[PDB]
């Protein structure tokens, strides 16, 4: 009953900001964000 | 890009030409570079050495020479094939 809703929500927008700030690359290519973003989203998955 | 004019413009050469085939060099800059490559020995002469090198989060030599060469008509072609034969896979590495 907490407002736990509201900061869920952030934790959505701020993932669907770095799904969007991603970088797809050709032939298995990466750069420093992208790899960044690989450990980020461990951070969501265990909160979901 | 005559020979002359070439010979004139500068002195002799140890070039060294190393080529990105990462991943992101897919598509119409890998034949770009090819091409550029193959341009770019056609202005040796046989008083320059040159090698070409290859790296994509790991650094080798396009052909079976692994050092510099001459730089003549054979090498110069055997140079050409083995770029004219290359992919683009992999993560850049510039440090290797
Ligand atoms: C070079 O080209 C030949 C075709 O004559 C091919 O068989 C060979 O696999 C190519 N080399 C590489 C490393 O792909
Ligand atoms: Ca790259």
């Amino acid at each position: 009953w907490k407002p736990f809703e509201t900061i869920i929500l952030l934790t959505i927008f701020a993932n669907c900001v770095a799904l969007a700030v991603y970088l797809p690359m050709p032939e298995d290519d990466n750069n420093s964000l992208n790899l960044g973003l690989e450990k980020l989203e461990y951070f969501f998955l265990t909160v979901f | 890009r005559r020979p002359w004019y070439i010979q004139g413009a500068a002195s002799p050469k140890d070039m060294l030409i190393l080529v990105d085939v990462s991943g992101s060099v897919s598509g119409l800059t890998l034949k770009l570079i090819r091409t550029s490559v193959s341009e770019m020995l056609e202005t040796l002469s046989d008083d320059d050495f040159v090698n070409v090198a290859s790296f994509n989060s790991n650094a080798q030599d396009v052909s079976c020479f692994q050092h510099l060469v001459q730089a003549n008509v054979r090498n110069k072609k055997v140079l050409k094939d083995a770029v004219n034969n290359i992919t683009a896979k992999g993560i850049t590495d510039y440090k290797k």
